[PDB]
């Protein structure tokens, strides 16, 4: 329940702070120059913790990733590419993780933080980033040791 | 390298069939690998097919029958091949599960060689049964050949169909030949060469000149018909296409051999004059030449005809042009078909000038030219009657003895059909609309900027002050935005939280319950309503997807759903009006609102009465209830009140639509007539009925399909000519405006038939909801105002495993309400598109039946989350037959889990807020607007059906399934992939009784005779209101009852024509 | 941990959920109390459900994922592989019946789905028969998956409950519901001192008869058992 108290007051923060420069840039293009509103915007900033900011800043990047066709992601001294686009028979592009389009920052952070994609805290829409491809375990056990035993060899050939 | 002899094949559907899905894309691969293919399209009789093969000369024929009846039908065919000499000649068939193995196994030792099951095209492959089927037939016919002419003098016409492939292979010895050219000259007869450019209507107008011959002369003229077809060097086979729409050649006096080019260049094939020559010695009245399409430039059959008639088309660009065409400077006759199409006045003036100047007759009048305009589409064309009695003149003078003719001896040079369905200056409808509604999303983005920025400002300027530093600049910009919003979307924003407030609590003040509670205690909302704070999102959403029951009305027309009645609706039908009826009670048991839907047997859905002919005989009762007269109709629906308000009735039929709907009707109005008799111990007077009747027709409640533009493309039930149909199509609609029937539907614009021939979804919606535009054009051009037709439009689609029809019916619904406000300005009632969804059929399997049940879950759940308005659920045994009793429980149990069990399903906007569906609503809309305009760059629907537009672009898409499904790219669970170690009974079929047959025979008698006075009198009316041209389906509502179906079909042949086949 | 055999004994989705995270966090703050480190065991805790046909089920997963990656992050300040709950689910046997096996598949198959939606680790789909598990039974029941996984439109997408509004307000319900009884159970002294008392046998079997009674009552439909039935037998 804290945790969500949180995402509802940063929220708050984010969408203000939005709000404040939006207006700030629209002044700016009639002529007034206000930078009143520039001190309230930065006095978000602060308000802002340092994981929600983070959180705000890797969201255009995020979204350039699952634009593509590809995830490039760079693990150990290599690489693991994955496909993100399936292609139906009518030529449609599926994509694997379906980004919102959000305009508002308050949505974002919120989004963000109470379900961010798969394969990022807090997991909500699964706790690894795609779908493994390709499982079924083999069950078996009945009568004495060997009889089991057996089932399993034929069943693991 | 292909075969090693000339293979040729006759192709087609089996009798009062429709599914060309299958045959079109065998003959594909036929011709591929190197097959001359005689296609014959759908709907054809055993004697007709036969006497195809036999004219043609093949070496095999390859027939579909998905009806069932093919036991008797192959059987028959198999019969009458022997007995017309043509035993040599191999039969292959196909049905998919219908044709059960043991009956294969019956068929195959009866004659037939072979019939291959869904499991054989598993194991052998699309290419392989074709390879299989051609191996078979690669054998040389030139040894069945006559070495003597005696044989085809004598009046020989198979003696003369084998001669032919001997002369057209040149296996025929060279002093045959010269004797056969010494009597040909003997034999003096006319020929009439005709040529042109590509689709112009070469053949189109040589079948209809043949008809005006057989009408004129009381089919006293023996002809023999020639039609060449450019052949494909690539493959080294071809298809001649030109048999296909010949509908007059059906009789013993005409012959027709289809002949390729077997050249890439040359328009005539290299053995024609021996062709032309060797049908002059079979003593025929007269010989006529079809040719392939010619250039300008060309002007082949000249030399080798008496008379020649050019064939062309208004459209050949500048006047100019004219110059350039040879054959201007040849030709006996020209004949410019198409005359309905812009611009062919002045394309005659252009034409008619040319031809008196390259003759130098300028002592003439350019009108006194054997210029015609002529009209071959349209059924008794005038033009083309003038166009007949001038070659009638010129071949009496070239020795061509004929009695008067019996043909109106009219004059002029010119069709006088001034009928339009669609206005050229209504050409590009279409494309207006997918800028109507490009236009609107433009304006919500706009709007939302607005709605955003102006939440933004005022928001600053209240922190502002909250901080001390006021600044009134910002409320400058604030106001200069409320302006800027419009007066529509301003309003939007302001009811939101008043709309909030009301799906907020446990009722919606009439008051409906908002909330069902689960067994954990929860509160499932019925419409969930989203948590934006940004008033630039709650606008876009407003506007992209409001709620259920409010516009663009993408979630639903209605606010909730129903709460008693579901929106099951199983369809239903099986042998004779008694035993459907009982299937009714059947799947109605147990529910207060009784929704039955109608299926009719293939020689009901063709117009036909049941008969002895084993051609129709083995599929009355079949795929369907056998209705023929009134008294089936009222013994169908006997114990369902249709005046009901809780009671609707869903008839599938097209081709005799008019005549079906005037049974209904008829039925409804005498159970209120009876309800009355018995009510009050006494008929109703004439007053009393009157009043009844007119009631009746207001209040009943049901949907009939009869969308004829779909038939052309997708199902192919038309039986009349595509232009009749929907006459008589607005006629029924202008009869329900005059009686005010504002509950029953007029049209079920369908694409479901479009789907389960192959179209994926995207050409499913936009086909169907172009053709339902095309309607809407059509009925405004004819004098309907919007508010009039529209809220009586239903639709019908198709929900299969792709993506797309997860939100096809959002998207269709979108679509129209924004299309009916902004460019047509109907009311709210029309900008709610209404739909029946029905689970595909294609997307289940003979292989495991068990998994059927699984794929038509999933495809019942994506219909019911998109909150369609009406659902059909597949049987597990869907492949093999019809529904059995066991089988459409499972299928109805699906709707019963969802509707009930399912918790999800408690929520009536679950798909709402979903970021997939969303993006796949945004894709899919504007994927189809692109279809739009590539129909409207092809002038129209209409126009497209003329190129075959939309036939050639299913016939691919279902061929590029069809090649991933043997394939393996597209995996099948259960064929193409996950087989069963076993590879595995008898499962229960619905077929119909013997006596069940019978019965239906001997009604009819009794019918006929009842009304055996009255019969010929009221037909003849029925004719006289097509002449005339009044209103068709207020005379069927008398003629119902003392005509059967059969009869009023073959009736309205006589005066609104056949329908010819579009390949 | 398990909850599947909680669900089957009668426990409705919250109180399976809510049980079986709290007998998850026992276990937590068991081994932690042995003087053992959150990041030594964490990543090792594997969980099974049960998925039904009612509503919660829908988003028992998600839920589930992220009350436990919240919890392990800021209560306990786990790291990243001990915030990822997995999970196994298998579909509710409870909800398939004797009477017209064959609509066993149906429900299988909307339950299979949901579990699939909801990114689940592991799957187990319940056959159409009562009956030993023959080998034509269990293909049935294996063809549900496969038919899902390789020939379902929608599920060539992974994340296609996110956005959902309906989706999104179940979550946060099923979320709280499940917090509230936290709560009722630490007020019963922690899922021992609860045991103590019987507080959860006697919970599930007061769940247990009031789902037995509605079915009974013919309130709560089931097609083919107090409704639909079949009319031969
Ligand atoms: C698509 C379809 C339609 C489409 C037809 C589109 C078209 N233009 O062809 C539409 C939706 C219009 C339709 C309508 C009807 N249909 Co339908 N339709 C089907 C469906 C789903 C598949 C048939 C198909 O085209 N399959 C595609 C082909 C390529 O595959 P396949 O059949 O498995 O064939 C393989 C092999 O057998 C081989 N083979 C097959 N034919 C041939 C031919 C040759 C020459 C060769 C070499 C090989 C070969 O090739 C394939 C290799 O994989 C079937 C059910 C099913 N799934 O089997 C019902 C079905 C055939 N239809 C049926 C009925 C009853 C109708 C209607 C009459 C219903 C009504 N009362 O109104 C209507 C009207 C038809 C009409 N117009 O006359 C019933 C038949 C019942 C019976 N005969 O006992 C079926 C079985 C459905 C059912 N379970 O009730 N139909
Ligand atoms: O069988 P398995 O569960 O043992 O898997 C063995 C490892 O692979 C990882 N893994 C499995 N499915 C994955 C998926 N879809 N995406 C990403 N990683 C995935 C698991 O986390 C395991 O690694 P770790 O030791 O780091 O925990
Ligand atoms: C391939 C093959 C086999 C050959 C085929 O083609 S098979 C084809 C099978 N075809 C079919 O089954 C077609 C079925 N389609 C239809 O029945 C047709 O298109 C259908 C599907 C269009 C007919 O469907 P309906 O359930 O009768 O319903 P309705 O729209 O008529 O409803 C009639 C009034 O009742 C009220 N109402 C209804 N639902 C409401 C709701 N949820 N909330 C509030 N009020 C509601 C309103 O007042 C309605 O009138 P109005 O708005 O003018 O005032
Ligand atoms: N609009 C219109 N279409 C016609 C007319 N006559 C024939 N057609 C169509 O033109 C197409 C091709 O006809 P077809 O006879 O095969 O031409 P051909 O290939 O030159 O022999 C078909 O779709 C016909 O329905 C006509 O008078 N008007
Ligand atoms: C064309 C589609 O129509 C349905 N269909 C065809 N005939 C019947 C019938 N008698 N009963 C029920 N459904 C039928 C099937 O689902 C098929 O796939
Ligand atoms: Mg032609
Ligand atoms: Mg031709």
């Amino acid at each position: 329940r804290a945790y969500h108290r949180r995402v509802v007051a940063q929220s708050k923060l984010a969408r203000e702070r939005q709000q404040l420069r939006a207006a700030h840039d629209m002044l700016q293009g009639a002529g007034h120059e206000s930078a009143a509103l520039e001190t309230l915007a930065s006095e978000r900033d602060v308000s802002l913790g340092a994981v929600e900011r983070k959180l705000l800043a890797m969201w255009p990047q995020m979204q350039q990733a699952y634009s593509g066709d590809e995830y490039v992601v760079k693990i150990r001294d290599k690489e693991i590419r994955t496909g993100l686009i399936s292609t139906t028979l009518s030529g449609t592009k599926i994509r694997k993780v379906v980004l919102p389009r959000f305009e508002d920052e308050g949505e974002i952070l919120k989004w963000l933080m109470r379900e961010n994609v798969p394969g990022s805290f807090p997991y909500t829409a699964g706790v690894f980033a795609f779908k493994r491809e390709g499982p079924t375990r083999m069950f078996a056990g009945e009568g004495d040791a060997f009889r089991t035993n057996r089932r399993f060899k034929l069943v693991s050939e | 390298r292909g075969p090693a002899n000339k293979v040729r094949f006759v192709t087609a559907a089996s009798l009062f069939d429709g599914h060309d899905a299958s045959i079109n894309i065998m003959r594909r691969i036929l011709q591929s690998q190197g097959c001359e293919v005689i296609h014959l399209g759908h709907n054809r009789s055993v004697q007709e097919v036969v006497t195809a093969a036999l004219q043609e000369d093949v070496q095999g024929i390859a027939i579909s029958s998905y009806q069932g009846g093919h036991v008797e039908y192959f059987k028959y065919m198999i019969d009458l091949l022997r007995e017309h000499g043509g035993e040599h000649i191999q039969v292959f068939g196909g049905g998919g599960g219908v044709i059960v193995p043991d009956e294969i196994r019956e068929l195959q030792a009866y004659g037939v060689a072979r019939i291959y099951s869904p499991e054989d095209g598993q194991r052998m492959g699309l290419a392989g049964m074709i390879t299989d089927m051609a191996q078979r037939c690669d054998i040389d016919l030139t040894r069945y050949a006559p070495t003597t002419l005696d044989t085809v003098v004598a009046g020989d016409r198979r003696a003369l169909a084998q001669l032919i492939t001997a002369l057209e292979n040149g296996k025929a010895d060279p002093e045959l030949v010269s004797a056969l050219h010494a009597q040909a000259k003997a034999a003096a007869v006319p020929v009439l060469g005709i040529t042109g450019t590509g689709g112009a209507g070469k053949s189109s107008l040589t079948d209809e000149l043949i008809r005006r011959f057989r009408l004129d002369q009381d089919d006293a003229l023996s002809i023999a018909v020639i039609s060449i077809d450019p052949s494909r060097r690539k493959s080294g086979g071809a298809l001649l296409g030109d048999r296909i729409r010949m509908n007059a050649i059906n009789h013993p006096n005409i012959f027709m051999r289809s002949l390729a080019t077997r050249e890439a260049g040359s328009e005539i094939s290299q053995a024609l004059p021996d062709v032309i020559a060797a049908c002059k010695a079979a003593r025929f009245d007269l010989v006529i030449v079809e040719t392939s399409g010619i250039g300008q430039g060309d002007a082949a059959i000249v030399p080798h005809v008496d008379l020649s008639l050019y064939v062309m088309t208004p459209e050949f660009g500048a006047a100019s042009q004219l110059e350039k065409i040879d054959m201007l400077d040849f030709a006996d006759f020209v004949a410019i078909n198409k005359f309905d199409r812009k611009g062919a006045q002045d394309a005659w003036r252009d034409v008619a000038k040319q031809v008196q100047r390259n003759r130098e007759q300028w002592h003439s009048r350019a009108e006194d030219m054997p210029v015609y305009g002529t009209q071959a589409s349209r059924f008794n064309d005038d033009g083309v009657t003038m166009l007949y009695q001038g070659l009638v003149g010129a071949l009496g003078a070239r020795g061509m003895s004929l009695k008067p003719g019996t043909l109106p001896n009219l004059e002029g040079r010119i069709s006088t059909g001034q009928n339009v369905i669609v206005p050229p200056a209504r050409s590009r409808y279409l494309a207006e609309l997918a800028d109507t509604v490009r236009a609107y999303h433009r304006r919500v983005v706009a709007q939302s900027k607005l709605a955003r920025e102006r939440q933004q400002l005022r928001a600053a300027h209240d922190m502002l002050q909250g901080a001390g530093h006021e600044s009134a600049a910002l409320e400058t910009l604030a106001s200069e935005r409320d302006v800027s919003l419009g007066a529509v979307e301003r309003k939007l924003l302001a009811m939101w939280p008043q709309m909030q407030q009301a799906y907020s609590g446990d009722e919606y003040v009439i008051r409906t319950g908002l909330i069902s509670t689960t067994l954990s205690g929860t509160k499932i909302r019925k419409v969930v309503l989203p948590r934006f704070e940004d008033e630039g999102e709650i606008l876009k959403w407003l506007m992209r997807e409001n709620v259920p029951g409010s516009f663009p009305y993408t979630a639903g027309v209605f606010a909730f759903k129903r709460e008693g009645e579901d929106p099951t609706r199983m369809f239903a039908g099986e042998g004779d009006a008694f035993r459907t009826n009982r299937r009714f009670k059947l799947v109605s048991e147990g529910m207060e609102a009784k929704r039955l839907s109608t299926a009719f047997d293939s020689v009901t859905l063709y117009g036909e009465d049941p008969h002895e002919r084993p051609d129709i005989y083995g599929k009355v009762g079949n795929s369907g209830v056998s209705i023929a007269t009134l008294e089936d109709m009222k013994v169908l629906y006997d114990g369902f009140d249709l005046t009901n308000p809780s009671t609707s009735v869903s008839m599938t039929i097209n081709g005799p639509a008019p005549t079906i709907l005037a049974m209904f009707m008829n039925t409804a109005i005498d159970q209120q007539i009876d309800r009355f008799r018995a009510d009050n111990g006494r008929d109703p007077t004439a007053d009393e009925e009157a009043k009844i009747r007119a009631w009746v027709l207001q209040n009943v409640r049901g949907t009939v399909q009869a969308d004829i533009l779909k038939e052309d493309q997708g199902q192919n039930t038309c039986i009349f000519s595509t232009e009749f149909s929907l006459k008589v199509m607005g006629d029924i609609q202008e009869y329900f405006v005059h009686h005010q029937v504002r509950n029953f539907y007029s049209v079920s614009i369908s694409g479901y038939h479009i789907a389960e021939a192959g179209a994926n979804p995207i050409s499913q919606l936009a086909f169907t909801l172009a053709n339902g535009f095309t309607y809407v054009e059509a009925y405004l051009a004819r004098g309907m105002h919007i508010d009039d037709f529209a809220p009586n439009l239903s639709f019908f689609f198709s929900n299969g495993m792709d993506p797309e029809y997860s939100v096809l019916g959002r998207v269709a619904r979108r679509i129209w309400a924004v299309t009916m406000r902004d460019k047509y300005g109907a009311n709210d009632r029309s900008q709610k598109l209404k739909y029946h969804i029905q689970t595909s059929g294609r997307s289940l399997h003979a292989q495991e039946i068990d998994f059927n049940d699984i794929r038509t879950t999933l495809q019942a759940l994506i219909a019911i989350y998109d909150n369609c308005n009406s659902l059909h659920t597949n049987a597990y045994d869907e492949a093999i037959t019809t529904p059995t009793a066991e089988s459409v429980r499972r299928a109805l149990a699906i709707q019963l889990i969802i509707n009930r069990e399912w918790g999800v399903a408690k929520c009536e906007n679950p798909n709402q807020g979903s970021f997939l569906i969303e993006e796949l609503t945004d894709l899919v809309e504007e994927a189809v607007l692109q279809e739009f305009e590539r129909i409207a760059e092809r002038g129209g629907v209409l126009g497209a059906m003329e190129t075959g537009y939309q036939r050639g672009k299913i016939q691919e898409e279902s061929l590029y399934y069809e090649q991933l499904k043997h394939d393996g790219t597209l995996p099948i669970i259960g064929v193409n992939t996950f087989r069963n170690p076993n590879g595995d009974q008898t499962l229960e079929l619905a077929r119909s009784s013997e006596d069940e047959k019978q019965s239906q025979l001997h009604r009819l008698t009794e019918f006929h005779g009842a009304h055996q006075a009255d019969a010929e009198a009221m037909l003849a009316r029925l004719r006289q209101a097509v002449i005339d041209n009044r209103n068709v389906f207020a005379v069927l509502m008398d003629a119902v009852r003392v005509c059967s179906l059969g009869q009023i079909t073959h009736a309205l042949f006589e005066v609104g024509g056949q329908y010819r086949r579009n390949m």
